[PDB]
């Protein structure tokens, strides 16, 4: 994703 | 005749005499920030802030908080962002954040402005709030990195963004967490936060003690192997970081 701090 | 305190996991709380349904509804309800001293005190309906005035929690007696109102006519209300509106008072700063952080030129080369501590604090201290408009992962992912400099995932459905021109402090300073720069050796982390004005957002929380005027940084946490799906400045920094390792 092109956003910070995503839970992968 | 009793007083109830309801703590969120982030350490903020609602406090007051609840009504017969057990709800936080009244003219003397308060939200108390995680310092257990800064408060927004006034009219709430079922825990939603209708009119909270800035106050200090001076003491507690038998569990009951005793507040002193701060001077000025500083009032706040629940004002959760939408996909297109960031705040009904974009230039009205959060009073807790304003005592703890300020924005200046970053110490990181070529990184623009950054977020700095105003005072020395201990570990685990909430310093700043990351509020923004609320958009979908589909919108963000389907578009250019040039437009994604400020996007922060909130959960599996929502991304928080601070779009132009709100990335300038002269146009938006209600919250300042979008001003923290990236570091692979950060002094802070993003954490969930339930804010009485902003609603469900994230905050910047320290991992360790920080001194006054120290730059606050967080790990942006882009996916490193979806190479990395990330801006080039980060990809460069990742390689350097991996090298020193
Ligand atoms: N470690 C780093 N190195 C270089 N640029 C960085 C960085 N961390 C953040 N940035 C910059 O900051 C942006 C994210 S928002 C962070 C605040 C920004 N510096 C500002 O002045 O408003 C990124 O798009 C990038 O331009
Ligand atoms: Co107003
Ligand atoms: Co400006
Ligand atoms: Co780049």
């Amino acid at each position: 994703s092109k956003s910070k701090d995503r839970k992968y | 005749h009793g007083v109830c305190w309801i703590y969120y996991p982030d350490g903020g709380s609602l406090v007051g005499e609840v009504n017969e349904d057990g709800e936080m509804t009244g003219e003397k309800i308060a939200y108390v920030y995680p310092d257990e001293r800064t408060a927004l005190y006034g009219k709430f309906i079922d825990g939603e802030m209708i009119e909270g005035k800035l106050a200090t929690l001076m003491s507690t007696e038998e569990g009951r908080p005793h507040f002193e109102l701060m001077p000025g006519n500083s009032v706040y209300h629940f004002d959760k962002s939408t996909s297109s509106c960031i705040s009904t008072n974009a230039l009205l700063p959060d009073p807790y954040e304003s005592e703890r952080v300020y924005v200046a030129e970053s110490l990181i080369s070529s990184a623009g402005e950054g977020l700095f501590s105003k005072v020395a604090v201990g570990p685990n201290t909430v310093m700043s709030f990351a509020n923004g408009v609320r958009i979908t992962h589909q919108e963000v992912d389907s578009r250019d990195w040039a437009l994604n400099g400020n996007t922060l995932s909130l959960d599996e459905e929502t991304v928080i963004d601070v779009p132009e021109p709100y990335n300038h402090v002269s146009k938006y300073c209600a919250s300042l967490g979008h001003k923290a720069n990236h570091s692979f050796t950060p002094n802070c982390i993003y954490d969930m936060f339930v804010h009485p004005r902003f609603g469900p957002i994230k905050c910047i929380r320290t991992l360790r003690a920080v001194e006054a005027d120290e730059e606050l940084t967080v790990a942006y946490g882009y996916d490193h192997s979806p190479g990395p799906e990330a801006p080039e400045w980060y990809q460069v920094e990742l390689k350097a970081f991996q090298a020193t390792q």
